[PDB]
């Protein structure tokens, strides 16, 4: 088990950019594939991006392709979400999650194993 | 049931062997998992396999474990 804590959320003007961070406890961070999800009221978390444990390969939801970049620094026990061209529709709580499957693609919240407390991103127009 | 943890650790172990043929049972005793690539997904590169849609899984029941 690992514990996840997200930070970096705040208020940003439309068109703006924002970088979120998610730090992990322990020393097993690098064996986890990491995902970012986001949540709006009335709806369950939706997938944003994934980066695998084995090889650092990346995968992106349609709403994030081209705009967002997911990266990780295993020495810092941190995964990052770099977001650009932010629109009001991107206002959400952003969550990181850890997945013990080290390969491939995974875009369902139910199929991740550990969750952070979330960080609020508000995008004003 | 085999936990999500168990299933994923087995997938990590046999990643390079993973094929459209059903794997052996992940356990020699008790209940475990067998896994394979969904045949309609044999063409995908292995690091494009989606956990829910391309990896099929089923429980395999072996003899009871000793205690």
């Amino acid at each position: 088990q690992v514990q996840l804590q997200e930070s970096g959320g705040g208020l940003v003007q439309a068109g703006g950019s924002l970088r979120l961070s998610c730090a992990a406890s322990g020393r097993t961070f690098s064996s986890y594939s990491m995902g970012w999800f986001r949540q709006v009221p009335g709806k369950e978390r939706e997938f944003v991006a994934r980066i695998t444990s084995s090889g650092g390969n990346t995968d992106y939801a349609d709403s994030a392709k081209g705009r967002f970049t997911i990266s990780r620094d295993n020495a810092k026990n941190t995964v990052y979400l770099q977001m650009s061209t932010l629109k009001p529709e991107d206002t959400a709580v952003y969550y990181c999650a850890a997945d013990l499957w080290q390969y491939g693609r995974n875009s369902r919240a139910a199929d991740y194993d550990y969750w952070g407390q979330g960080t609020q991103v508000t995008v004003s127009s | 049931e085999p936990s999500d943890k168990h299933i994923k650790e087995y997938l990590n172990k046999i990643q390079n062997s993973l094929s459209t043929e059903w794997s052996p049972c992940s356990v020699t005793c008790g209940n475990g998992i067998q896994v394979r690539i969904k045949p309609g997904s044999a063409n995908k590169p292995k690091d494009e396999l989606d956990y829910a849609n391309d990896i099929e899984k089923k429980i395999c029941k072996m003899e009871k474990c000793s205690s």
